[PDB]
RNA sequence: AUCAGCUUGUUGGUGGGGUGAUGGCCUACCAAGGCGACGACGGGUAGCCGGCCUGAGAGGGUGACCGGCCACACUGGGAC
RNA sequence: GGGAGACUGGAAUUCCUGGUGUAGCGGUGGAAUGCGCAGAUAUCAGGAGGAACACCGGUGGCGAAGGCGGGUCUCUGGGCAGUAACUGACGCUGAGGAGCGAAAGCGUGGGGAGCGAACAGGAUUAGAUACCCUGGUAGUCCACGCCGUAAACGGUGGGUACUAGGUGUGGGUUUCCUUCCUUGGGAUCCGUGCCGUAGCUAACGCAUUAAGUACCCCGCCUGGGGAGUACGGCCGCAAGG
RNA sequence: UCGAAGGUGGGAUCGGCGAUUGGGACGAAGUCGUAACAAGGUAGCCGUACCGGAAGGUGCGGCUGGAUC
RNA sequence: CGUGUAUGUGCGUCCAUGAUGAAUCAGCGGUACUAACCAUCCAAAACCACCGUGACCGCACCUUUCGGGGUGUGGCGUUG
RNA sequence: GGGGACCCACAUGGCGUGUAAGCCUUUACGGCCCAAGCGUGAGUGGGUGGCACAAACCAGUGAGAAGCGACUGUUUACUA
């Protein structure tokens, strides 16, 4: 659950965490790993791409299944529900019954002992994944792909994730956590249930080192920015700047989604927040 | 609640003949299957202060039967609060 | 092993034949789990009183049933996640 | 209790000194407890009693005089 | 309708989408701020989401008290009648202590249809920082914690024994006119309304569910303000108790 | 060794005073007001939160020590 | 670490022991293709009885001087 | 605020380590103890010297208020 630390020290006076007692593991399978490193914030290109960010712990890498397609009709166990700080969610092993295991997300509740399949023939107990062919509508659903068999991308948001809603002709219509409906095909991937970590929102950071650990760099205030630096730059005391808030790239605040997508026919209307 | 199978059973297990029922070694065994069962029930129902009633009341009852037990006869309260394992 | 009344009601769209072979599948799932007896008894095609589902009519069938409530709580798992059923329940024919 | 914990020779035993007399009265060595909500330790007041006044009684108030003790002798100590 | 978790139903409000359909719709003691001519109101079809369960529903049931009611499942407490098998002084109340607790309020994270402090306008008045109208932010909902106060009333602590009745309701045992249908008649215990003796009370009034006549223990009061306030102590993150 | 007086240093209690401020009661009479007592012209009161020179107003929940029908 | 000598343990290809395994002909899953039997619930081609009366034919009363119209019954028909 | 140096006694004391030897066995590069030997702090008494016994070097000044900034952090290399 949720445990607060004593304050020892007046740094990590306010700093809690959520105890990770769901864990079983704790040294990973040495086979799935993929060299991986931090990459600074930059691209082979050597320019800082995004600011804010970069420097850290130095990671590992692995290979999680996000699009099981490639093996159905067989039966797994749920190995170990280990940690992968890569994610916000955790990733729980499997023994499939050909011996081949493969990193999933893990859903919520999920405990060793449970039995996953995966297939048309897989039932509603979470971690099977499914086509909408085989789902009823109205299930909260979760790593959710985009079309029949090109992996999956959506859907894998720690506490919240889609909640189907119905079924017409050969699109199925999805509701988004911000609220909003978008259409996508009736043969498109997406699995049963929660996904776990819910109370990984209540975490308090606690200090500067865990958060250049998890990988952002401290933000540079634009009031006090110098004005060649940045629209929000100069003055003897403390300015606004004078004027409305800009992204000193350039733009100010406002539309940034660029119509006409593919799937932007495939979407009924835009998110709207604080209602 | 107990049922009759699990119940006589239990008052003919922990009685001291095959008829009497009212002895307060059946009573106190009764009140200690019923606490124990109950209250597995409520480590998984948290909020049900209508039933921590029964325990409170239930829990009374068993310290009143087994400060008469203990009053009466010494030897009796020890072989009873040894042979179901509490504190007191 | 509590008498236990369940009524289901199907979808007009299948026929009267199918019903029969459906629920008995259905409930072999309690006929094989806890040596159970039950009564089927049928009738349908009434006019109902509103529209449910967009539909108009219906099908009632209703069983006795003397099972555990695991199995019952298992048959109604199974049953509504159907789509031709539209509702259901189940009682207790006892007192309780 | 608009005072909840107090105490370290403090508590208990043994061995020594001590005093007219027994005794942590004093010393050494052993053990950790005694007193505590049937009001301890703290705070304010005040010499106690036979008596006096009041009241049918219960009770309340009080310690003039006398008398039975107690404590003091400008303040604090000590000893022959 | 005792409590908790889960699943599920319909009506209604609002919003969105698409027809039809035209210059008004909403409002009060009267009118104007409000939305319309960019197509409102009305009305049909569909969908979305949140709250609460109209009739049954009552001076009726349960719970120790706050309180409790759409169904279904799951688990569970309390109470009642008969047989009376068994235990054989285990009973009662309970200072300090501990647990539960209306609404509002606070933290964290979600939800948020309707309602609605605060705040804007429109209206009345010499004057409105109110009563009235149009809007609507906390809150009202959910989970975990908190505060622990109400005219928390039956303004009456609990338990036991005794003391005339009449009229309704609920639950269960029996017996007899006996159709053996019948609130038929009778006996019994528990709960809950109304009116009434003797009695008590200053009076209103209570009257077997006592404020009657007693027993056991517990809290509270000693003229009105000051004042349920200052200081001190305890709890609470704070409001505060 | 003990030992009264004296001096070092910080904790409690009793206090006395202290700019100014907060609150209360008594004066008598004046302005601002209509609060409550009759359905006091918005039924009253209680707990609680917000608001306003002021009595008060509103929200939620509770009682009738509320009158008509 | 890496190249060679050859003798000693010593092994099959060209003999053949072992372990097995697999691609061929002849039919069956009381379950249960097709005329029924026993038990149960409902109703399409309206028979009997009552009631409501689109509309029609009218008997008696009320109503404006008579008219519209309203009230009870009969003969069907059944908006239903 | 108190003690801190040296010597003696308590003390052939307590502690660690561990030989000979002893105990034992799945017998070995084996477990238990361990006279002897080695190392060893701590305290209480008695006495002694100096002005001064943490005497050198090394090695926190403390307390009371109020302003800003929650704190650790980074910066005007070479005036902050
Ligand atoms: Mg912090
Ligand atoms: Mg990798
Ligand atoms: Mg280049
Ligand atoms: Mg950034
Ligand atoms: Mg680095
Ligand atoms: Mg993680
Ligand atoms: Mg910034
Ligand atoms: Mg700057
Ligand atoms: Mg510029
Ligand atoms: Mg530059
Ligand atoms: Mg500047
Ligand atoms: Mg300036
Ligand atoms: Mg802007
Ligand atoms: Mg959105
Ligand atoms: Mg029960
Ligand atoms: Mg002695
Ligand atoms: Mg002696
Ligand atoms: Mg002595
Ligand atoms: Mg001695
Ligand atoms: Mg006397
Ligand atoms: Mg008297
Ligand atoms: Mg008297
Ligand atoms: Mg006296
Ligand atoms: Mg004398
Ligand atoms: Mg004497
Ligand atoms: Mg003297
Ligand atoms: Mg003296
Ligand atoms: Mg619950
Ligand atoms: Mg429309
Ligand atoms: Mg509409
Ligand atoms: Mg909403
Ligand atoms: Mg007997
Ligand atoms: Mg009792
Ligand atoms: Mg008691
Ligand atoms: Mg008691
Ligand atoms: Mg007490
Ligand atoms: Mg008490
Ligand atoms: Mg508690
Ligand atoms: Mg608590
Ligand atoms: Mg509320
Ligand atoms: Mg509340
Ligand atoms: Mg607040
Ligand atoms: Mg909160
Ligand atoms: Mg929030
Ligand atoms: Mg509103
Ligand atoms: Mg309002
Ligand atoms: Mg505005
Ligand atoms: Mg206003
Ligand atoms: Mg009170
Ligand atoms: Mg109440
Ligand atoms: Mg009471
Ligand atoms: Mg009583
Ligand atoms: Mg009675
Ligand atoms: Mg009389
Ligand atoms: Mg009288
Ligand atoms: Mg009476
Ligand atoms: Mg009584
Ligand atoms: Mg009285
Ligand atoms: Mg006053
Ligand atoms: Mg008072
Ligand atoms: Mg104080
Ligand atoms: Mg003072
Ligand atoms: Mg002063
Ligand atoms: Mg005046
Ligand atoms: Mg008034
Ligand atoms: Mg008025
Ligand atoms: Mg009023
Ligand atoms: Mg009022
Ligand atoms: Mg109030
Ligand atoms: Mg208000
Ligand atoms: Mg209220
Ligand atoms: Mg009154
Ligand atoms: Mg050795
Ligand atoms: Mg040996
Ligand atoms: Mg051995
Ligand atoms: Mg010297
Ligand atoms: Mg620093
Ligand atoms: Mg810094
Ligand atoms: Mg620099
Ligand atoms: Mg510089
Ligand atoms: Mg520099
Ligand atoms: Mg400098």
């Amino acid at each position: 659950g949720i445990r607060k630390y004593k304050p020892t020290t007046p740094g990590r006076r306010g700093a809690s965490v959520s105890d990770f007692a769901e864990i079983t593991r704790s040294t990973p399978e040495k086979s799935l790993v993929r060299p991986l490193h931090g990459k600074g914030g930059r691209n082979a290109h050597g320019r800082i791409t995004t600011r804010h960010k970069g420097g850290g712990h130095k990671r590992a890498y692995r290979v999680i299944d996000f699009r099981r397609h490639d093996k159905d009709g067989v039966n797994a166990k749920v190995a170990h529900i280990e940690y992968d700080p890569n994610r916000t969610a955790n990733i729980a092993l499997l023994h499939y019954l050909d011996g081949e295991k493969r990193y999933i997300i893990a859903p919520q509740g999920l405990k060793q002992g449970d039995v996953i399949e995966s297939g048309a023939n897989a039932d509603i107990k979470p971690g099977n994944n499914l086509p909408l062919r085989n789902i009823p509508a109205g299930t909260v659903i979760h790593a959710v792909e985009l079309r029949p068999g090109g992996g999956a991308k959506l859907a894998r948001s720690a506490g919240v994730s889609i909640q189907l809603l119905g079924k017409e002709g050969t699109y199925a219509a999805l509701r988004m956590p911000s609220g909003e409906i978008r259409r996508v095909d009736v043969r498109c991937r997406a699995t049963v249930g929660e996904v776990g970590n819910a109370e990984q929102s209540n975490i308090n950071w606690g200090k500067a080192g865990r958060m250049r650990w998890k990988g952002k760099r401290p933000t540079v205030r634009g009031v006090v920015m110098n004005p060649v630096d940045h629209p929000h730059g100069g003055g003897e005391g403390k300015t606004s700047g004078g004027r409305h808030p800009v992204s000193p790239w350039g733009k100010p605040e406002g539309r940034t989604r660029k119509p006409n997508k593919p799937s932007d026919k495939l979407i009924v209307r835009r998110r709207r927040t604080g209602k | 609640a107990l049922t009759a199978e699990q119940k006589k059973e239990i008052l003919g297990q922990y009685g001291l003949h095959d008829t009497d029922t009212g002895s307060p070694e059946a009573q106190v065994a009764l009140l200690t299957k019923r606490i124990q069962d109950l209250t597995e029930h409520l480590k998984v129902h948290k909020h049900d202060h209508h039933s921590r009633r029964g325990l409170l009341l239930l829990v009374g009852r068993r310290r009143r039967l087994l400060k008469y037990v203990a009053q009466v006869d010494v030897a009796r309260y020890r072989s009873l609060i040894e042979r179901l394992g509490l504190r007191r | 092993m509590r008498p236990y009344e369940i009524m289901v009601i199907l979808d007009p769209t299948l026929d009267e034949r199918t019903v029969a072979p459906s629920l008995e599948t259905f409930l072999n799932v309690i006929r094989k789990d806890g040596g159970t007896v039950d009564k089927v008894d049928i009738w349908g095609r009434r006019r109902l009183a509103y529209e449910i589902a967009k539909h108009a009519e219906g099908i009632y069938a209703v069983i006795d049933v003397k099972a555990e409530p695991a199995t019952v709580s298992e048959l109604d798992r199974q049953l509504n996640l159907n789509e031709s059923v539209l509702r259901t329940k189940v009682l207790r024919t006892d007192k309780h």
